[PDB]
C-alpha cells in the first residue's frame, strides 16, 4: 500500500517536524526517523512508558474510556502520540 | 572352712544400659519470596468484565 506509508512519509516531510516513530507494543522501534540516535533511543524507552501512565490516569476516572490520542506541550517543543493497542506513532512538532 | 558353695553363694547382676550415639539435626524453615503487586481501578474493572 501507498496508504499507511505515504501518510507516514508526508507527515515527515511536513515542515517543522523532527521526525515519526512508531513504537511496538512492548517498547520496541519498528521505524525511526530522527536526525540523531540518542533522541530516537530515548524516545523509544521513555515516551511509551509515559502513555501507558497517562492510559492509567484516564482509566481511573472512567474504565470504560481509554486513550485515543495524547498530546503533551513543552517550553520550545510539542510532543503528540497516537497510541493503538497493536502500535503507537509519536511525532515531535516545534511550536511555530 | 566357715565360708562354703552353700552358705555363701556369689551371684552377677548387671543392667540393660542403652549405647550412646551422637545425631545431628539442621530445621531451615520455608523459603520466603518476595512478591510486588500493583493494583488501579481499570485492572480490577478489565478482570471484573
Amino acid at each position: 500500500m501507498s496508504e499507511v506509508e505515504d501518510t507516514l512519509n508526508r507527515i515527515k516531510t511536513h515542515k517543522t517536524v523532527l521526525g515519526y516513530l512508531i513504537v511496538n507494543s512492548e517498547g520496541g522501534v519498528v521505524r525511526g526517523a530522527f536526525k540523531d540516535e540518542e533522541e530516537s533511543k530515548n524516545i523509544a524507552n521513555s515516551i511509551p512508558l509515559l502513555t501507558k501512565k497517562a492510559r492509567s490516569v484516564v482509566r481511573d476516572l472512567d474504565p470504560t474510556n481509554d486513550l485515543v490520542f495524547l498530546r503533551i506541550q513543552t517550553k520550545l517543543n510539542e510532543i503528540m502520540v497516537a497510541p493503538d493497542d497493536e502500535f503507537s506513532l509519536i511525532v515531535i512538532q516545534t511550536k511555530g | 572352712t566357715l565360708r562354703n558353695k552353700f552358705n555363701y553363694n556369689t551371684r552377677e547382676c548387671q543392667t540393660i544400659n542403652p549405647s550412646i550415639r551422637e545425631r545431628g539435626v539442621s530445621t531451615e524453615p520455608p523459603p520466603s519470596d518476595t512478591i510486588c503487586g500493583n493494583i488501579t481501578q481499570w485492572e480490577i474493572f478489565d478482570a471484573y468484565y
